[PDB]
C-alpha cells in the first residue's frame, strides 16, 4: 500500500496531470484524486470506452489485447491503462 | 481536408522513437564512474544520417536556441576538386530516423547559424560565396533571402556565418567571413540582403614590389570568427596563415592586436562563455592553444598529434572544452583537473573517418560530433565529465581567473 | 493537396507504419494503400468506436471535442486523428 | 438557479406549459442527479397538473421513437440533460 | 486489500510514469516595383 | 547631378518621404530617403522620349507620366512605395529638423 | 542623466579635481594627449565615413571645412590624403 | 486570338442560357418540403398563368412563344458578330 | 519571326569577338562598348514590345472575351415582355 501510493502520488506529481483514479474491470472507482460524482461519471464512461477499445482490438484479431489507451480531446488527454482486473486511468494536460 | 490531421500525426508518429529513449539517456550512464578516478567516457547515443548527403562532409552544426531536441546540420565538401551540392537538414531527437526539415542548395553548405531571438531563421553560406537565409516556418525548400552577384557576394567560399544583434535601424544582422578576406555585415531589410564590407583582411610584411610596377597585395583568407560575449565591438578573426587578428567593428583599417597563433590553418576561434578574457584556438598544427586577450603568449598548449577539426566551449563551466581530430578521436579537457592532458580521449569514429565538428546541447548533457562523410553521432557526457563542485557566472569567472593567475605565475617564474 | 499526399507517402515510409486509410464519417474508406477487406474492417469497426469515443468524451464535457485517439494493443497502437468530415488512420508498429 | 439555457428543439404544445416543462425540469435537475428521479419528478408534476398519462425520458444519449397525443409533447435540451416528455394513455 | 491491486498498479504505473513524460516532453498541440497599367 | 535635365516632380500624398522625378531620357526616379538618400529607390525606363509632366493620384498608388509625344503612361507603384510606414512622418520630422539645423 | 551622474561624482568629491602639485605635467598630460589623439582618430574615422557619404564637390568641401583645423595633424592627414585624391577623381567625373 | 475570344463570348453566353434553362422541377428541395409553390433555389426562367378555355386549359403566354423568343435571342446573339468588322484573314469559309 | 532583320544586327554585333578577335587584342574595349551599346538598344526594343503585348493586346482581348452577352437576372422571372430587353437592348449594346 505504501509503495502503491508512492507510485500513484508520483504519477499525480508528474507534469500536466489533472487527476488520477483506478476503475476496475467492472465500472467502479477504488481510489480517486477528484470528487465522487465526477469520478463515478468518469469511471462508468471510460471503462465502457476501455472495453469498447478492447472490443475493437479483438474483432481486428482475436489473439490481440489492449494494453494502453490515450484519448486526446480539445482540452485534455485521457490515459487508460488496462490490466486483468483494474484500469489505471490518468487525466493529463500535455500543454501544461 | 486532412491537412490538420496529417500534420498532427507527422509530428507525433515520433513519440515512441523519442520518449522510450529520451528518458533512457537520463539515467543510462550511471555506471562504473564511482570506480574510475578522473577519466570519463562518451556514451554511444543515436546516429543521424540521410541518404541525400552520404558523400558530403558535415561542415556546420548548431543547436536550436529554443528547443533542446532540435538541431540543424549542413553538408559540404572540404575536398577542393570534389565540390558538389550542399544540404541543409534539421534533425530532432523526437525523430532520429527521419529529419524534420529538408533543404537543398546548389553549392556546398559550409556554414550555418540560428538566430537566438528567431529560431526559425537560419543563415547559410556556401562554397560559391552565396549566403542564404532559410525560414523554417515556410515549408518550401527555398531560402527567404539569398545573396547573389548583383546583391553582393563573396568570390571565395564562406567558412563561417554568425548571427548578430539588430543594427541601428532594427533590422536583422549577421556577419560572414570568407577566403577573399572580406568580413561582411549582412542586413535583413524588408526583402533584401544588403551587404556592408566591414573589414578587408590583408597580410602584413609581404607587400613586395614585383619589378615592373604592380602590387597584388596579399589578402588573408578568413576561416573562423566569433564575437565577444560582453563587448559588442570586440571580435577575433582566425586566419589561414596561423594568425589571430584581434579586431573591432569601428576600426576597418587597423587591427587592435595580432597573435601568431599557429602555423597551419586555424579552424576555430571561440570565446569563453563565462570568462570575458579567455578565448581558444585550434588548427591543423595538432596543437590546442588557450589564450588571454591581454597576453600575446598562449596560456596552454595541447598537442593532440592529429589535425583538430573543431572545438567548442562547454556552457556548464568555463574550465572544460572538447576537441575533435581527423584521426577519429574526440578529446575532452578540464583545466581544473588536468592542466596538461585530456581527461577523456575516446575514438568515436574510425581511423579512415575524419571528425569535422563538435557541439554541446544547451540543457541535456549530450554532445554531437560531425563528420567528413555526413555522419552525426550523439554522445552523452559521463558524470565524471560533468562533475560539479555557491553558483554563478562570477564563480566560473573567479575559477578561471585563479587558473589564469597560476599560469601567469608559471610564466613569471619558469 | 500536394503537401497532404507527400505527408501520406512520408507516413507510409515512416519506420514501423503498417497502415494508412482515409475514411469519411460513415465508415467507407476513400484512400488506402493495402488490400480492401483488411481496410474495410479497419474502417467500419473503429467508426463504431469513434462514434463511442467522441460520445464518451462529450458526455464528460459538452464543449469538448475528440481530437485524437490512441489504441495501443499488444502488437501496435491504432494512431488516428479525426478531421472535419474524415478521419485518417495510421497503423504503426512502434517496435518495427 | 443554474444558468442552463432551455434549448427547445421540438415543443408541440402552447407556449405556457412549455415553460412549465422547462421550470419543472429545472427543479428536477436542481433536486436530483440520477436520471430516474429527474424523469420521475417531471412526470409526477405533469400527471398532477395536466392529467394522466404522461411519460418522461431523461438522459444524455438516447434515441427515442415514441407516439404522442397532439398538443401534448415536448423534446428539449436543458443545459446538457435532454428531456423527452410526451403524453400517452 | 487484494494482492492483485498491488502488482497491477506497479505494472501500469510503470507505463504511466513512462508515458506521462511522453505527453510532457512532446507537445501535441505545438504548431511549428512599378508596372505599366 | 544627373546627365539629363529634370523636367517634373511630385511628392507622394501618402508618404512624406517619397518624391518622384522625371528626366528628358524618359526616366522616372522613385526616391525614398530613409532607404537611400543620394540615390533613387527605383529607376524606370518609362519611354525613350522626354517626359514633361508628372502627376500622382491622391492614394499614392497610380502615377501618370506625360511625354513629348503627347502620350501618358499610368504606373502602379509597389505597396512598399505607396503605403505609409509606421511613424514615417516622425522619421521625416526628425531629419528635416536635423538637416535644417 | 548618465553624464549628469559622472560630473556629480567629480563635484561631490572630497578632494578637489583642481588639485595642482609638483611634476603633474608628466602625471596627466601624457594621459590627456592620449585621449586627444584617440578622439582625433575617432573623429577622423567619422569624417572619412561622412566623406564617402558626401554626394558632391561643394558638400565635400563644406564637410572639409566642417572638419577643418584638425586635418593638419599628420596622422589624420595620412588618413584623409587618399580621399583628397578621390575628391580629385570625381571632380574629373563632374568635369566630364 | 480574336476569333477564339469571340467564340468564348458566344460559348459562355449560350452555356449560361443552357445552364439557366436546365433547372430541375424539385431543385428547391433543400429548403423545405413544400417547394412546389415557393420560388426555386435558382430562380425559374419563366412565369406563366394557367386558365381554362372550355374545352381546354390554356397556359398564358404560349409556350411556343417562349421557344421562339429564346431562338430570336439566339439569332440576335448570332447577329452580334455580323456587326464586328474583321481584320487580317483572307479566307476562312466562303466557298471557292 | 518579325525581329530577324534587327536580330541580324544583333548577329552583326556578336561575331567579330567570337571568331576573329582574340584575348591578346588591344581593341577589346572598343568591341566591348560596341557590343554593349547594341545590346542596350536591344534592351529598349524588348521592353516596349513586351508591354504592348503582355497587357495591351492580351487584356483587351481578355476583357471583351469575358463580356456576357446575356445579363441573366435572378430577381424576377423573365416573361414574354421582359425578355424583349435581352433580345434587343443589351444585345445591341454588348455588340457595340
Amino acid at each position: 500500500m505504501a509503495e502503491v501510493e508512492e507510485t500513484l502520488k508520483r504519477i499525480q506529481s508528474h507534469k500536466g496531470v489533472i487527476g488520477t483514479m483506478v476503475v476496475n474491470a467492472e465500472g467502479i472507482p477504488i481510489r480517486t484524486t477528484l470528487d465522487n460524482s465526477t469520478t463515478v461519471q468518469y469511471a462508468g464512461l471510460l471503462h465502457h470506452l476501455t472495453m469498447k477499445a478492447k472490443s475493437t482490438v479483438r474483432d481486428i484479431d482475436p489473439q490481440n489485447d489492449l494494453t494502453f489507451l490515450r484519448i486526446r480531446s480539445k482540452k485534455h488527454e485521457i490515459m487508460v491503462a488496462p490490466d486483468k482486473e483494474y484500469l489505471l486511468i490518468v487525466i493529463q494536460n500535455p500543454c501544461e | 481536408k486532412l491537412s490538420q490531421a496529417a500534420k498532427i500525426m507527422e509530428r507525433m508518429v515520433n513519440q515512441n522513437t523519442y520518449d522510450d529513449i529520451a528518458q533512457d539517456f537520463k539515467y543510462y550512464d550511471d555506471a562504473a564512474d564511482e570506480y574510475r578516478d578522473q577519466v570519463g567516457t562518451l556514451l554511444p547515443l543515436w546516429k543521424f544520417q540521410n541518404d541525400k548527403a552520404k558523400r558530403l562532409s558535415v561542415t556546420a552544426l548548431c543547436w536550436n536556441p529554443k528547443y533542446r531536441d532540435l538541431f540543424a546540420v549542413g553538408y559540404g565538401s572540404y575536398d577542393f576538386m570534389k565540390q558538389s551540392r550542399g544540404m541543409l537538414l534539421l534533425y530532432s531527437l523526437k525523430n532520429p530516423s527521419f529529419p524534420e526539415y529538408m533543404f537543398s542548395s546548389n553549392s556546398g553548405v559550409m556554414c550555418l547559424d540560428i538566430h537566438v531571438d528567431h529560431p526559425y531563421l537560419v543563415a547559410v553560406g556556401h562554397y560559391d560565396g552565396n549566403v542564404a537565409i532559410y525560414n523554417l516556418k515556410k515549408p518550401h525548400s527555398q531560402p527567404s533571402f539569398c545573396s547573389s552577384a548583383k546583391s553582393g557576394k563573396h568570390s571565395d567560399p564562406v567558412w563561417q556565418v554568425k548571427w548578430q544583434k539588430d543594427d541601428m535601424d532594427q533590422n536583422l544582422n549577421f556577419f560572414s567571413v570568407s577566403s577573399d578576406g572580406r568580413i561582411v555585415s549582412w542586413t535583413l531589410v524588408k526583402r533584401k540582403l544588403v551587404h556592408i564590407d566591414v573589414i578587408k583582411l590583408k597580410v602584413e610584411g609581404s607587400t613586395t614590389e614585383v619589378p615592373e610596377g604592380l602590387q597584388l597585395h596579399p589578402v588573408g583568407c578568413g576561416t573562423a570568427f566569433d564575437f565577444h560575449k560582453e563587448i559588442d565591438y570586440m571580435f577575433l578573426v582566425g586566419t589561414e596563415e596561423g594568425k589571430i587578428y584581434k579586431c573591432s567593428k569601428s576600426y576597418s583599417s587597423q587591427f587592435l592586436d595580432t597573435y601568431d597563433a599557429h602555423n597551419m590553418s586555424v579552424d576555430t576561434v571561440s570565446w569563453n562563455p563565462y570568462h570575458t578574457k579567455v578565448f581558444m584556438s585550434c588548427s591543423s598544427d595538432w596543437t590546442v592553444k588557450i589564450w588571454d586577450h591581454t597576453i600575446k603568449t598562449p596560456m596552454f598548449i595541447y598537442d593532440l598529434n592529429s589535425a583538430v577539426g573543431d572545438v567548442a566551449w562547454a556552457p556548464y563551466s568555463s574550465t572544460v572544452f572538447a576537441a575533435v581530430t581527423t584521426d577519429g578521436k574526440a578529446h575532452i579537457f578540464d583545466l581544473a583537473i588536468n592542466k596538461y592532458e585530456a581527461i577523456c580521449n575516446q575514438p568515436v569514429a574510425a581511423k579512415k573517418n575524419r571528425l569535422t565538428h563538435v557541439q554541446f546541447n544547451l540543457i541535456h548533457p549530450i554532445i554531437i560530433v560531425g563528420d567528413d562523410r555526413g555522419h552525426i553521432i550523439s554522445l552523452k557526457l559521463s558524470p565524471n565529465l560533468r562533475k560539479m563542485p555557491q553558483k554563478g557566472p562570477a564563480v566560473e569567472i573567479a575559477k578561471l581567473d585563479k587558473l589564469l593567475n597560476l599560469v601567469r605565475e608559471v610564466k613569471i617564474k619558469t | 493537396m500536394a503537401e497532404v499526399e507527400e505527408t501520406l507517402k512520408r507516413l507510409q515510409s515512416q519506420k514501423g507504419v503498417q497502415g494508412i486509410i482515409v475514411v469519411n464519417t460513415e465508415g467507407i474508406p476513400i484512400k488506402s494503400t493495402m488490400d480492401n477487406p483488411t481496410t474495410t474492417q479497419y474502417a467500419s469497426l473503429m467508426h463504431s468506436f469513434i462514434l463511442k469515443a467522441r460520445s464518451t468524451v462529450r458526455d464528460i464535457d459538452p464543449q469538448n471535442d475528440l481530437t485524437f485517439l490512441r489504441i495501443r494493443s499488444k502488437k501496435n497502437e491504432i494512431m488516428v486523428a479525426p478531421d472535419k468530415d474524415y478521419f485518417l488512420i495510421v497503423i504503426q508498429n512502434p517496435t518495427e | 438557479m443554474c444558468d442552463r439555457k432551455a434549448v427547445i428543439k421540438n415543443a408541440d404544445m402552447s407556449e405556457e406549459m412549455q415553460q412549465d416543462s422547462v421550470e419543472c425540469a429545472t427543479q428536477a435537475l436542481e433536486k436530483y442527479n440520477i436520471e430516474k428521479d429527474i424523469a420521475a419528478h417531471i412526470k409526477k408534476e405533469f400527471d398532477k397538473k395536466y392529467n394522466p398519462t404522461w411519460h418522461c425520458i431523461v438522459g444524455r444519449n438516447f434515441g427515442s421513437y415514441v407516439t404522442h397525443e397532439t398538443k401534448h409533447f415536448i423534446y428539449f435540451y436543458l443545459g446538457q440533460v435532454a428531456i423527452l416528455l410526451f403524453k400517452s394513455g | 486489500k487484494d494482492e492483485n491491486y498491488v502488482n497491477a498498479i506497479m505494472q501500469l504505473g510503470s507505463i504511466m510514469e513512462h508515458c506521462i513524460k511522453q505527453n510532457n516532453a512532446i507537445d501535441i498541440y505545438e504548431e511549428y516595383s512599378a508596372k505599366t497599367i | 547631378y544627373h546627365m539629363a535635365y529634370l523636367t517634373d516632380a511630385a511628392w507622394s500624398p501618402v508618404r512624406p518621404t517619397v518624391f518622384f522625378t522625371t528626366r528628358m531620357d524618359g526616366t522616372l526616379d522613385i526616391w525614398d530617403f530613409m532607404f537611400e538618400q543620394c540615390d533613387p529607390t527605383l529607376s524606370l525606363k518609362v519611354c525613350d522620349e522626354a517626359l514633361f509632366c508628372l502627376r500622382v493620384q491622391d492614394n499614392g498608388c497610380l502615377i501618370a507620366c506625360g511625354s513629348q509625344l503627347g502620350t501618358t503612361t499610368l504606373l502602379e507603384v509597389s505597396p512598399g512605395l505607396s503605403t505609409l510606414q509606421r511613424n514615417e512622418k516622425n522619421v521625416a520630422s526628425s531629419m528635416f529638423e536635423r538637416e535644417t539645423r | 542623466e548618465e553624464f549628469q551622474e559622472m560630473y556629480r561624482l567629480l563635484s561631490g568629491s572630497s578632494s578637489d579635481c583642481l588639485y595642482l602639485q609638483s611634476t603633474d605635467f608628466e602625471n596627466d598630460v601624457s594621459e590627456f594627449n592620449q585621449k586627444v589623439e584617440d578622439l582625433d582618430r575617432r573623429l577622423g574615422t567619422i569624417f572619412i565615413q561622412a566623406f564617402d557619404d558626401a554626394p558632391g564637390l561643394e558638400h565635400a568641401f563644406k564637410l572639409l571645412d566642417i572638419a577643418g583645423n584638425l586635418l593638419e595633424r599628420p596622422l589624420v592627414a595620412r588618413d584623409t590624403s587618399d580621399k583628397y585624391l578621390v575628391l580629385i577623381q570625381m571632380f574629373n567625373k563632374d568635369l566630364d | 486570338q480574336n476569333m477564339d475570344a469571340l467564340l468564348k463570348v458566344t460559348r459562355n453566353t449560350l452555356e449560361a442560357i443552357r445552364k439557366r434553362i436546365h433547372s430541375s422541377h424539385t431543385i428547391n428541395f433543400r429548403d423545405s418540403n413544400s417547394a412546389s409553390n415557393m420560388k426555386q433555389n435558382s430562380l425559374p426562367i419563366f412565369r406563366a398563368s394557367v386558365t381554362l378555355a372550355i374545352p381546354n386549359i390554356v397556359m398564358a403566354p404560349a409556350l411556343e412563344d417562349v421557344q421562339q423568343t429564346l431562338n430570336k435571342a439566339v439569332e440576335c446573339i448570332i447577329s452580334v458578330p455580323k456587326g464586328v468588322r474583321q481584320w487580317s484573314s483572307e479566307l476562312l469559309s466562303k466557298k471557292k | 519571326q518579325l525581329i530577324v532583320p534587327h536580330l541580324a544586327k544583333v548577329d552583326e554585333a556578336l561575331q567579330p569577338g567570337l571568331a576573329a578577335l582574340t584575348w591578346t587584342s588591344l581593341n577589346i574595349e572598343a568591341y566591348l562598348e560596341n557590343t554593349f551599346a547594341k545590346i542596350k538598344d536591344l534592351e529598349l526594343l524588348l521592353d516596349r514590345v513586351n508591354d504592348l503585348i503582355e497587357f495591351r493586346i492580351d487584356a483587351i482581348l481578355e476583357e471583351m472575351s469575358s463580356t456576357p452577352l446575356c445579363q441573366l437576372p435572378q430577381e424576377e422571372p423573365l416573361t414574354c415582355e421582359e425578355f424583349l430587353q435581352m433580345t434587343k437592348d443589351l444585345c445591341v449594346n454588348g455588340a457595340q
